[PDB]
This record gives C-alpha cells, structure tokens and sequence, in this order.
C-alpha cells in the first residue's frame, strides 16, 4: 500500500529486453538493414553486471593494459549488451598482443556459456587505456577496420 | 671493412704523418675526396671518425700539417659527405683551440722575457688547447721532470690564471715534445724525444755514462711502472735504427717485456751517425708515430617501445620535451646516452611511426 505498485511477479518492457527471440534474430540478420546505410546504430545500451565486470578488470590490471570480450545481440536500430568476459591477456601498457592463450580461451568460455544455458554470441570487445584518454589509436583503428568488414555487427 | 686503412690513406694526403713525404701537388686532395666517397660507401663508421681524430691530434699537436687549408676544409667536406655531428664540432673546437693557442704563447713570449726563466724566451713555446674537445681521459701520471722544466710550469701557470682567471690547468706530460743535446763522443746529435723519454734519458746524466739497474731507474724516473717500460721501448727497439742511444740490454731478451733487474746503460761511444759517415749536425727523431694519449641489441630494444609509449600518451610533444620525458622514464633502467636517443629518433621517423610538423622543425606529431 505504502509502495502501491510493488512486486509480486508482474512486470513490464524493462524485464522483457532480456530474451531470445530466434525469429526475430534470424529474420534481422538475414534482411541485412544496417549494410545499406552508413549511418546506422547510434544508441548503445550496456547492462550494468557487464559494467562493474569491466571496471574490475580493469582495476585488476592495474597499471598495465588488460583486453576482453563482451556478449550481447542488436534490436532494429539498437545493440544490446549485458555480458562482460575477460582474457588472459599480458602486456606493457602500451601494447598488448592476443596470444593462443586468448584464443583458445575465447572459444572455451563460448562453449562452456553454452553448456550453461547461455544463447548470445560475441558482439564486441574492450580494451584499457591508463591514462590517454579514450580513443582509438592506429592499430585499433585497422583492427576495428577488419572487424566491422568481416563480422559486420559489431562494436568497439 | 678497411676502415683504419682507409684513414691511414688520409694521414698520406692531408699531412707528412710519417713516410708521407710523397706530396705532388693540390690533386692528390681531389683523390682524398674520392677516399670521402669511400666512406659514403662503407658502414662503421665509428672506427673511421676515431682515427682520423686521433691522427688530426697527433698531426696537430705536433706542428708537422704539410697544408693548412686543406686540413681546414676537411672539415666542410666529412661534415657534406655525411658524419655525426659530433665529431665535426669537436673538430671545431679544436680548431680553434688550436688558433687561440698561437695567440697565447705570442703573448707568453712577449710578456715574460725579462725574469730569463731557464731556456731562452724564443725556446719555450705553449699550447693550452680545451680539455673537453681535445682530450677524453682525465688519469694524471708523475713525470720527475727535469729542474731545467721545473721554473717553466709555475710561471705558465700563473700567466694562465692571470690572463683567464677561474679554469684550472692540468699539464698532459704523455703529449709534450722537446729536442735535446748529446755529447756522445764523435758526434753531438740532436735528439727528439718526449718528457717520459726525457726524463729516462736524463736519470743517467748526473754520473757520466756508468750503468744503472732497472730498480734504480723506475725508483729515479718515478713513472707509473709498467709504462716506463713501454718508455724503455722506444729508447731500446727504435725501428730502422743502425745503433740506438741507450745502446744496452744486459741479458738480451726483448723490450717488450721480461725487464727484470736488467742493467741498461747508455753507449759513450755509440756510433749514432746519419748516413753512417759523421754525425756533425745530424738530428734524430725518437718520437715516432707514437701519438700517447647489457649487450648493445639486447639494450637498444628496451627504449623504442619507451618513446611509442611517451608518444601514445600525448599526440603533440616537442623534441626537449621527448627527451625530458624519456630520460624521466628511463631513469630506472640504464642512464641514456645522447647518440643511443638520436639513433632512435630517425630510426622512428624512417619507419613513419611519427610526422615530422612541416612549419616547426621540432614539432612531432603521433603517426
């Protein structure tokens, strides 16, 4: 009464982002709409669990650069993500370079999610900057180059 | 490569080194450009820049250059040809040294003829060239000079503090030359040798000829051991010599080494005499080209990821700033150097990792 709506079970479009919908995907996909315009998705929305997995990364870094991979899907116009994954990847803070140990760690932690339930695949990545701002440097810029013209949905 | 050879060729063209007295005329100097071409040719060129340093001290220290200008425009043709920048300025400095010191022992000798000090005022000539140019070790070795040099030092010394008070000046005994008197029987020849030489020759000059060990001798000269020896070298193993000064040996061996407690003594009657027919007004040389004076791959790897990360830390920077930064760094590590960073810095800029900024030459811009 004090709260008037509360929570029993009900609820409302804020609990429903969070599904599959394997039609929907596959229709998406297969119409290709973002490959006809340049301009196409400018709204990012990123859950918060994935948020404080990153920032602990991080930290957990510290002064060093640490690298990792995120989980999600696209909806329309907009991309969703709500998973963060880090690697075992080790490097000067001006460089870091993906060794097998990530790549075989990837396809592992994909395998084990989808032994537990999980259904998402892998949308983007995230790198560190310790200190310089927050921008993509010259590698950065060929690997997204790459990406986004190989693995067209993506996100950096 | 040849390298030193090569240089050698040089010490034959620019100046009468040694057996260098095959001069014609000013086109040998167009083929000492060609020998410049040689060296825009061929790599380490480190060891090329060290000698030919090393034979423009020895040639003008000596006063034996066969031209002036052509050693002068040396300079502008290695500096055209290509070469560290270092090596031209301390050239430079050296030459200019060299043009100041003229100017002082004018006024040395203008200044000071009335105290008569020991020698003749028109006898005693000084050089006092920069120590930071013309010389790189700083280790000081006795002499005992003789009493005869002992009221020349003081008095350029204080000419020097009078002059340009507030430097010191520290006496290179290894570098100074002289001639010297015999009365070696038949003939009197004079004799050129430098102050070690000097001062071994005159150890045995208080007693006639006799005959001194070599305890006596190291304990007389007080030179710094093993190089008295190198001394003894040149007084007992003179090349092309028909019969040396200091004709002894006592067991034989060689002068090189093994000494021991030989007795040498100097030859009354020893038959130094140019041409073998009547040494009366000859003259011998003694000197000769003497001219006394973390693995790298491993450890240059370790600063160029330094400057990328300086420079993915901020797009715009300077050239002092760089280098602020970078030795601000690398503090930790190894002290740089200043050729190690300039190595770097074209390597970087050959490999486009950076833009050189077109309207300042300083300005770097990240790639």
């Amino acid at each position: 009464t004090w709260e008037l709506a509360n929570n029993m079970q009900e609820a409302q479009s804020i609990d429903e982002i969070y599904k599959y919908d394997k039609k929907q995907q596959q229709e998406i996909l297969a119409a290709k709409p973002w490959t006809k315009d340049h301009h196409y998705f400018k709204y990012c929305k990123i859950s918060a669990l994935a948020l404080l997995k990153m920032v602990m990364h991080a930290r957990s870094g510290g002064n060093l650069a640490v690298m990792g991979l995120m989980l999600g899907k696209v909806d329309g116009e907009t991309m969703i993500i709500m998973d963060s994954f880090a690697l075992p990847v080790e490097g000067t803070e001006t460089r870091v370079n993906a060794q097998a140990a990530a790549y075989e760690y990837m396809a592992a932690y994909i395998e084990n999610a989808k032994q537990v339930g999980r259904l998402e695949n892998a949308i983007g990545w995230y790198h560190s900057h310790p200190g310089y701002g927050c921008w993509l440097s010259g590698i950065n810029v060929s690997t997204q180059m790459l990406n986004q013209q190989f693995q067209e949905p993506f996100v950096a | 490569k040849c390298p030193e050879l090569l240089a050698n060729y040089c010490d034959m063209l620019l100046r009468k080194t040694p057996l260098s007295k095959k001069l014609t005329s000013e086109e040998i100097e167009a083929k000492l450009k060609e020998v410049l071409l040689v060296l825009k040719y061929v790599q380490n060129k480190d060891v090329f820049m060290r000698y030919h340093k090393a034979h423009l001290t020895r040639r003008l220290i000596l006063d034996i250059s066969a031209d002036s200008e052509i050693e002068e425009n040396m300079v502008e043709w290695l500096r055209e040809v290509g070469m560290p920048a270092d090596y031209v300025n301390k050239l430079a400095r050296m030459f200019q040294d060299i043009k100041v010191s003229e100017d002082l022992n004018q006024a040395f000798k203008e200044m000071h003829k009335n105290n008569k000090l020991a020698l003749p005022a028109d006898s005693v000539n000084i050089k006092i060239l920069n120590a930071g140019a013309w010389s790189r070790s700083s280790e000081k070795v006795f002499v005992s000079l003789p009493t005869e040099l002992e009221d020349l030092i003081p008095e350029v010394e204080e000419f020097y503090k009078k002059n340009h008070s507030g430097r010191k000046l520290h006496w290179h005994h290894l570098m100074s030359n002289g001639i010297i008197t015999f009365k070696n029987e038949v003939g009197q020849y004079d004799l050129e040798v430098t102050t070690f030489q000097l001062a071994v020759l005159f150890a045995w000059n208080q007693r006639p000829r006799e005959k001194i060990s070599f305890e006596n001798l190291k304990l007389a000269t007080e030179l710094p051991d093993a190089e008295l020896r190198r001394t003894l070298w040149s007084l007992v193993a003179f090349p092309k010599l028909k019969r040396q000064v200091l004709l002894y040996e006592p067991q034989v061996n060689s002068p090189k080494d093994f000494t021991e407690g030989t007795l040498f003594s100097v030859n009354q009657e020893f038959s130094l005499i140019k041409n073998a027919k009547v040494q009366k007004r000859g003259k011998i040389n003694l000197i000769g080209r003497l001219q006394l004076t973390g693995i790298v791959q491993l450890r240059i790897l370790r600063t160029q990821e330094a400057i990328i990360q300086i420079m993915k830390m901020r797009k715009k920077i300077s050239n002092a700033q760089l280098q602020t930064e970078l030795v601000e760094i690398l503090k930790n590590m190894f002290l740089p150097q200043k050729k190690m960073i300039k190595e770097q810095i074209e390597w970087l800029i050959e490999h486009k990792y950076i833009r050189r900024d077109e309207s300042d030459i300083n300005t770097f811009i990240y790639m």
